[PDB]
């Protein structure tokens, strides 16, 4: 029910729509947004569970 | 008597060799001034393109002009300053019917679709002194083009209508014209100047051209709402675009939605050349045009994304390089290559060898030597091309001190069998060419090398009987002596990271 109530299809439009949700503005751009989720869990320095 | 041959037939290419820099400009210069048929000198890139805007004025009289890129990326958001614009169709008018002259266009705008004449010449008129037209038919007219009212008009695409006098600046022409409609007609076409605001002579006729590159409308908005809703899709925003120009506004980056204003493929402009046209290419097209094409395609995928404001395929508003060389291939084209071309038919290495270096330095006591020993053991004619009148007296003492007074000759053909002859110009690198012996000596060419240096080794003396010779054998906690800090105790090896 969460895949039919989702407006996106497929991973980088859905890493579009994250960057729009985390920056209002800021008209987002492929690597923008695939670097804004990368560094957003999956960066050592940026992210850190002790 | 020339030196080769023009050629004229579907795609058949002249190869020129042995040119170097500022040679390429007084090659193309005899082409202007030899072939009967419009020049177009098709650069590698833009930013060389406006260097030969400079350097074929210097070599020719003949009429020459850019199409102005906008000067943005693709698929960029801006909008391209429509003054650009008010130059950039108005070579579109001309295009179609021009005998003689140059045009500069780099291979950037080379493969841009363009509007349809369709568009253009259905959306341009005359206005002479004889029409019974009437005068807010004709303010309701220039509605439909699309300009805009202002009763300050400085710029380009702005009009004001006043009771019966009627004001306008057509994006094609580049000075404004007054009107003074009576009996719902026109009876003047006065020139006013931006600063003078007063006639400065009467025309009988004079042509307008629309808004911008593409129609503005109700009806074109409708069409652009169709094909949108056919390719795209739609999402109710107030910064999206479809709903943006749904309330009537052009956004900045519009001029990238070329292809949906129009209903058709757009031209690739080839049609706007003449039938009798020649091509003339300098370096090699099939790695610029090919390097701009994967920087669109680069540039699109990342951003054929955000959907608010999504993009088109460039398979419709940018050629593709298969497709540009394969519609080159009705236009005679004719290549100037600074390469030694070996041999063959259509192919003529014409001798524009390089200069010595005549570099001049003060630190010998002669300054102009390499430059008075080449000038007098020179058997032919020699010029120097200064660049500006004042840089001219930078010549006269120089020449001076080895007692050099030079001609001011205005043609190159004006060289003589041998002597010393000064024209103005902008060319940078002079060259010399066997077939007739020419020199030519530019500014750059006796002031060619940046230096950077300021000093080295001082105290260097490494003989001294103190420099210890670099033994290795030192005891530990002998005074030591480092150039840079100062002296201390010697403590040992050590292994760091």
């Amino acid at each position: 029910e969460t895949l039919r109530v989702d407006p996106t299809n497929d991973r980088l439009s859905a890493l579009v729509e994250i960057y729009r949700m985390m920056r209002p503005g800021e008209p987002p751009t492929r690597e923008a947004a695939e670097s804004l989720f990368e560094n957003l869990f999956f960066s050592e320095d940026r992210y850190d569970l002790s | 008597q020339y030196r080769y041959t023009l050629p004229v037939k579907a795609g058949e290419q002249r190869l020129l060799g042995e040119l170097t820099g500022a040679a390429c400009a007084t090659l193309v210069a005899e082409i202007a001034e030899r072939h009967a048929g419009p020049v177009v000198l098709i650069a590698p890139d833009m930013q060389n393109a406006l260097r030969l805007h400079d350097e074929i004025s210097q070599f020719t009289d003949q009429m020459v002009m850019n199409l102005a890129d906008w000067e943005t990326l693709p698929y960029d958001s801006f909008s391209p300053h429509q003054d650009i614009i008010s130059s950039r169709l108005s070579t579109l008018y001309q295009l179609p019917t021009m005998q003689r002259g140059v045009l500069i266009v780099p291979v950037n705008t080379l493969m841009q679709r363009v509007c349809p004449h369709s568009f253009l010449h259905g959306h341009a008129l005359v206005m002479k002194k004889g029409q019974r037209l009437s005068r807010d038919a004709l303010r309701t007219q220039l509605d439909s083009a699309g300009y805009r009212h202002v009763d300050q008009v400085m710029e380009h695409g702005e009009y004001a209508t006043r009771g019966a006098l009627l004001d306008l600046f057509p994006m094609g022409s580049e000075l404004p014209y007054r009107l003074d409609f009576f009996d719902d007609e026109i009876d003047s076409l006065r020139v006013f100047d931006v600063d003078s605001q007063r006639t400065l002579e009467e025309v009988e006729a004079i042509n307008l051209l629309p808004a911008h590159e593409f129609p503005t409308d109700k009806a074109a908005i409708e069409l652009f709402r169709s094909q949108w809703r056919d390719t795209f899709e739609v999402k109710r925003d107030p910064e999206h675009i479809y709903q943006q120009v749904s309330k009537g506004t052009l956004p900045a980056g519009i001029e990238y939605w070329q292809p949906l204003f129009f209903s058709e493929p757009l031209p690739p402009l080839f049609s706007y050349f003449p039938a009798n046209t020649l091509l003339v290419n300098t370096g090699d097209l099939e790695t610029s045009a090919e390097r701009f094409q994967a920087d669109t395609l680069a540039r699109f995928e990342n951003r054929g994304v955000d959907p608010m404001r999504p993009l088109l395929p460039p398979q419709s508003l940018w050629l593709r390089v298969d497709e540009l060389f394969s519609e080159l291939k009705n236009w005679p084209r004719v290549q100037l290559k600074t390469e030694h071309l070996p041999t063959k038919a259509a192919n003529a290495n014409l001798g524009f060898q390089k200069l010595p270096d005549l570099a001049v330095q003060a630190q010998q006591k002669a300054p102009l030597d390499a430059l008075r020993k080449f000038l007098e053991t020179f058997d032919g004619p020699v010029v120097f091309s200064v660049e500006s009148e004042g840089r001219r007296e930078a010549l006269g003492e120089l020449l001076a001190r080895i007692k050099i007074a030079p001609q001011r000759i205005m043609r190159l053909d004006e060289a003589s069998d041998r002597g010393r002859y000064l024209m103005i110009g902008a060319a940078e690198h002079g060259f010399v060419d066997t077939v007739r012996n020419l020199a030519l000596i530019c500014e750059s060419d006796l002031l060619g090398e940046r230096v950077a240096r300021r000093r080295q080794d001082s105290r260097r003396t490494i003989n001294p009987d103190t420099l210890i010779r670099n033994l290795a054998e030192l005891h530990i906690g002998q005074p030591v002596v480092h150039l840079e800090h100062g002296v201390g105790r010697y403590a040992g090896m050590t292994t760091l990271e």
